[PDB]
C-alpha cells in the first residue's frame, strides 16, 4: 500500500513526538541531536489472515494495533544542529500537507 | 513514479575551535592546535596586551 | 620589619581606564604582588553578562527579521559585548521596543529598577522600515569566568521554548592589566619601590573594589597555607529471601545454609547447590524459576559482601 507520513508513530511515546507538528515534521528552529525523530513516515504492513489473537490484539488497542512498521527520519548519531529550513514536496493528486 | 513526496529538513551547526583543530598561515606553515592556554598563561608587553 | 602597601592616589583616567598605586613596598616584593594581583584579575572577576535572548519574531539564531539591517547572529554577537551593573539580583530581565528608523542603542532599554547600563551609545541592530518594530528581552545573570552556551546542560533540566536563544557568556569586566615598578618618594627609607596597575575593563566594575576583591582571593588561598599540618548496590540484591514465597520444603533448607539475603543465593552455581541435602531436583527447578522471575540467572559473580 502507500507510505503515510503522520505525526502519530506507533510504539514511540510522547516525547519523542514533543518537537513534531500536527503534520509530523519537526518545527523550524527545533534543536536536535542524537536520534531524534526528524518527520514520521508509517510504512504500512500485509495481513489477510485473519486470526483470533489478532482480534483481540486489535479490539484492546487502536484499529491499526501498531500492525504497520514505523520507519522515520532519525538524526544520524554524533550529529547536532538546529533545523533551519523544511523543503517538502508534494505530487499532482494528492492532497497538499499542513506545512 | 514510485515517490509521492519528498521532505528535506537542514541543520546548522556551529563547530567551534579545539586542540585537535588545523590551522594555518599563507605561506605553507601549518599545524594543529595543541593546547588553549588561558588568558593570563601568554607572554605580554610592557602594555599588558597578550 | 616589614612596610604594608597602602592603597594611595587612585586616579581615573577614564570612565574605563584606571591606575592604582601602592606606595610603600619592599625590595622585591612588587614584581610579586604585581604579577600575583594581575593574575588574579584577569583570571576570575565577578561580572555581569547577557546569558540568553528572545526576540518576538525570531526562532533560531540562523534567521533574518524583516526591516533590521543585521541578521540575528549580527544582534546575538552584538549583545554579546553589552555590559551592565545590576545590585543584589542575578537573574535580572530587560526588555527592549522600539519602532521607527536608524539605529536602536542600549539607551532605548526600558529602565528597569536598579540596571546600570554603563554605555548607552553601544548600538546593537539598525530599523530600516518605517513600520518596522523590534521587541526582545535579554536575561543577564552573574558569574565568575568564561562559560560557553553550549557546555551548560544543567539548564536543559526544564524544557526551553523554541525561540529561546542562547549566547556565551564572558563574565569578566576586566580587559587589560598591566604593571609597573619605580622608585618610591619616601627618602628617610634606604631604597622603597612603588607598584602602579593600569586596568582596561568594560567599566562595570570598580578600580579599588576590583584589586580589593583580587587581594581578597589571594589571602583566602593562602590561608590554607599558613597551617600545613597534615603529616552490592542494586536494590533487588540485599533484601531478604522472604519476598520471592518459597516453598515450605525450601524455608528449612535455605535457613540451613545460612542464605538470608537475595544476593548471596545468586552467587551458588548449581554444581554445589546440588549437593546440599534435601534440596530436590524438581525443588531446584522451583528456586530457579522464581529467581528468573526478576531478572537474576544463578550463577553471577560480586566483588564483596557487606553485613547489611
Amino acid at each position: 500500500g502507500p507510505e503515510e507520513i503522520t505525526a502519530d508513530i506507533p510504539n514511540v511515546g510522547e516525547a519523542a513526538l514533543s518537537k513534531l507538528d500536527e503534520s509530523g515534521i519537526v518545527y523550524i528552529g527545533a534543536e536536535v541531536t542524537g536520534g531524534d525523530i526528524l518527520v514520521g513516515k508509517v510504512t504500512p504492513k500485509g495481513e489477510t489472515q485473519l486470526t483470533p489473537e489478532e482480534k483481540l490484539l486489535r479490539a484492546i488497542f487502536g484499529e491499526k494495533a501498531s500492525d504497520v512498521k514505523d520507519s522515520s527520519l532519525r538524526v544520524p548519531n554524533g550529529v547536532s544542529g538546529t533545523v533551519i529550513d523544511v523543503q517538502v514536496f508534494t505530487r499532482d493528486g494528492v492532497e497538499k500537507d499542513k506545512r | 513514479p514510485g515517490v509521492l513526496k519528498i521532505v528535506k529538513v537542514y541543520l546548522a551547526v556551529k563547530r567551534r575551535i579545539q586542540p585537535g583543530d588545523k590551522m594555518a598561515g599563507r605561506h605553507g606553515n601549518k599545524g594543529v592546535i595543541s593546547k588553549i592556554n588561558p588568558i593570563e598563561d601568554m607572554p605580554y608587553d610592557e602594555n599588558g596586551t597578550p | 620589619e616589614f612596610l604594608k602597601p597602602r592603597l594611595v592616589d587612585i586616579e581615573q583616567v577614564s570612565s574605563t581606564h584606571a591606575k592604582v598605586t601602592l606606595e610603600p613596598l619592599e625590595r622585591g616584593f612588587g614584581h610579586t604582588l604585581g604579577n600575583a594581583l594581575r593574575r588574579i584579575l584577569l583570571s576570575s572577576m565577578p561580572g555581569c553578562a547577557v546569558t540568553e535572548v528572545e526576540i518576538d519574531g525570531v526562532l533560531h539564531e540562523y534567521s533574518t527579521k524583516e526591516g533590521v539591517q543585521e541578521d540575528i547572529l549580527e544582534i546575538l554577537l552584538n549583545l554579546k559585548g553589552l555590559a551592565v551593573r545590576v545590585q543584589g539580583k542575578d537573574e535580572v530581565i530587560l526588555t527592549l521596543n522600539k519602532s521607527g528608523i536608524g539605529p536602536v542603542t542600549a539607551a532605548d532599554i526600558t529602565h528597569d529598577g536598579d540596571v546600570e547600563i554603563v554605555k548607552p551609545q553601544h548600538v546593537i541592530c539598525h530599523l530600516t522600515d518605517e513600520n518596522a518594530s523590534i521587541s526582545m528581552r535579554i536575561k543577564v545573570q552573574r558569574g565568575r569566568g568564561y562559560v560557553p552556551a553550549s557546555t551548560r546542560i544543567h539548564s536543559e533540566e526544564d524544557e526551553r521554548p523554541i525561540g529561546r536563544l542562547l549566547v556565551d557568556a564572558c563574565y569578566s569586566p576586566v580587559e587589560r592589566i598591566a604593571y609597573n615598578v619605580e622608585a618610591a618618594r619616601v627618602e628617610q627609607r634606604t631604597d622603597l619601590d612603588k607598584l602602579v596597575i593600569e586596568m582596561e575593563t568594560n567599566g562595570t566594575i570598580d578600580p579599588e573594589e576590583a584589586i580589593r576583591r583580587a587581594a581578597t582571593i589571594l589571602a583566602e588561598q593562602l590561608e590554607a597555607f599558613v597551617d600545613l599540618r597534615d603529616v552490592e548496590f542494586d536494590p533487588i540484591l540485599l533484601r531478604p529471601v522472604d519476598d520471592l514465597e518459597l516453598t515450605v520444603r525450601s524455608a528449612n533448607c535455605l535457613k540451613a545454609e545460612a542464605i538470608h539475603y537475595i544476593g548471596d543465593l545468586v552467587q551458588r552455581t548449581e554444581v554445589e547447590l546440588l549437593k546440599t541435602p534435601n534440596l530436590g531436583k524438581k525443588s531446584l527447578t522451583e528456586i530457579k524459576d522464581v529467581l528468573a522471575s526478576r531478572g537474576l540467572s544463578l550463577g553471577m559473580r560480586l566483588e564483596n559482601w557487606p553485613p547489611a
